């Protein structure tokens, strides 16, 4: 799922 | 809309190894697919256009293949800087759609964390809150345990953790655990400690200070 | 060079409208179409719409009635506007340009605009030093940092010594506190023998609240 804080999938 | 399925969601490999990313389309799209790289806190970076056509400024280690419904993005010799998410995009059918993405993690040797502890500033104490920070720097793998103790009392529920994305230079992680107390509670106690557990340590590491 | 520069991050109330400006350079808007793409936790990357060289607009199906794209050719600006926002519209919004005037392979992206949809108020952060000492020192190397606490919404930018210090810097992802405010730390490792002659400053900038703070960190 995409994370807005790092712009990375978590 | 065309459904693009990327598989797997996560790839973990060692440097110098070859790696392949998959993108399967819900129906035939010919060779109308583009690939993207997204690094930490970055915008998408165009890598490959139309299945296999190369892009200016993109290293030669990046290549793509496939046609119809089955596509593959390849890296012949993966480097530390390749740590990123990879996305496919189709444009045979309007509207253009993207896949859910594949994450590229890198393996390396076990590295123990350097542990540092930071007491609250006097500045913060004036506002009535006390944050105590415990830093785990440059370690691998990602898994670690941080336990807080105030005057030998185990803390629970009053700390928060944050972990950096994988370092694109040395493949390590860093973690911060912050213990948050009220000023009153902080002042009523003396010994503050975070004990750290990790694979690279033969025994737990405890950094601690005394208030004052 | 070809560049796309978007307006700053900001908070948008539920049901209200979103507005973003994309200013371009290195090419003319009369020659290329500017696309709009967003990236949400829910749906990942998602093409929203485009405005072409002639001013024609195409909007993706779910956004045809609440999305409006305009531009000013002489000012090299593109204007993005979306109506009636809900919480799941919270995402990073990019503008982008394709390799050719008619195509859709995006080689040039704007830096992104992180839009937060919430009914809360904007709050600027307090900045506190993480002071170096004997308990942040290891083998001639000292750790120090800044605690950036109690702000809303995301994001904050942190640099050190106005960008002249990048080696050994880790700025941690923000975490959401129970108060509903974010909090974050940024650390850097330096030689302990430099603490006496070098000044270390974290440059904190929270654009949504127009809060700019330079915090010097020193041994206590």
């Amino acid at each position: 799922q995409f994370d807005l804080s790092t712009r990375r999938l978590k | 809309d065309i459904l693009l399925t990327q598989s797997p969601v996560i790839l973990s490999v060692s440097p110098g190894e070859r790696v392949s990313f998959s993108c399967r389309a819900s129906q035939s799209i010919g060779t109308n697919i583009h690939w993207y790289q997204q690094r930490t806190n970055g915008s998408p970076r165009l890598l490959i256009k139309y299945a296999s056509e190369s892009i200016s400024g993109i290293p030669s280690r990046f290549s793509g293949s496939g046609s119809g419904t089955d596509f593959t993005l390849s890296i012949n010799s993966v480097e530390s800087e390749d740590i990123a998410d990879y996305y496919c995009q189709q444009n045979n059918n309007w509207p253009t759609t993207f896949g859910a993405g594949t994450k590229l993690e890198l393996k390396r040797t076990v590295a123990a964390p350097s542990v540092f502890i930071f007491p609250p500033s006097d500045e913060q104490l004036k506002s009535g809150t006390a944050s105590v920070v415990c830093l785990l720097n440059n370690f691998y793998p990602r898994e670690a345990k941080v336990q807080w103790k105030v005057d030998n009392a185990l803390q629970s529920g009053n700390s928060q953790e944050s972990v950096t994305e994988q370092d694109s230079k040395d493949s390590t992680y860093s973690l911060s655990s912050t213990l948050t107390l009220s000023k009153a509670d902080y002042e009523k106690h003396k010994v503050y400690a975070c004990e750290v557990t990790h694979q690279g340590l033969s025994s737990p590491v405890t950094k601690s200070f005394n208030r004052g | 060079q070809v560049q796309l520069k978007q307006s700053g991050p900001g908070l948008v109330q539920p049901s209200q409208s979103l507005s973003i400006t994309c200013t371009v350079s290195g090419f003319s808007l009369t020659n290329y179409g500017v696309h709009w793409v967003r990236q949400s936790p829910g749906k990942g990357l998602e093409w929203l719409g485009v405005i072409w060289s002639g001013g024609n607009t195409d909007y993706n199906t779910p956004f045809t009635s609440r999305l409006s794209i305009n531009k000013d050719n002489s000012k090299s600006q593109v204007f993005f506007k979306m109506n009636s926002l809900q919480s799941n519209d919270t995402a990073i919004y990019y503008c982008a340009r394709a390799l050719t005037y008619y195509d859709y392979e995006f080689a040039y992206w704007g830096q992104g605009t992180l839009v937060t949809v919430s009914a809360a108020s904007t709050k600027g952060p307090s900045v506190f030093p993480l002071a170096p000492s004997s308990k942040s020192t290891s083998g001639g190397t000292a750790a120090l940092g800044c605690l950036v606490k109690d702000y809303f919404p995301e994001p904050v930018t942190v640099s050190w010594n106005s960008g002249a210090l990048t080696s050994g810097v880790h700025t941690f992802p923000a975490v959401l506190q129970s108060s509903g405010l974010y909090s974050l730390s940024s650390v850097v490792t330096v030689p302990s023998s430099s603490l006496g002659t070098q000044t270390y400053i974290c440059n904190v900038n929270h654009k949504p609240s127009n809060t700019k703070v330079d915090k010097r960190v020193e041994p206590k």
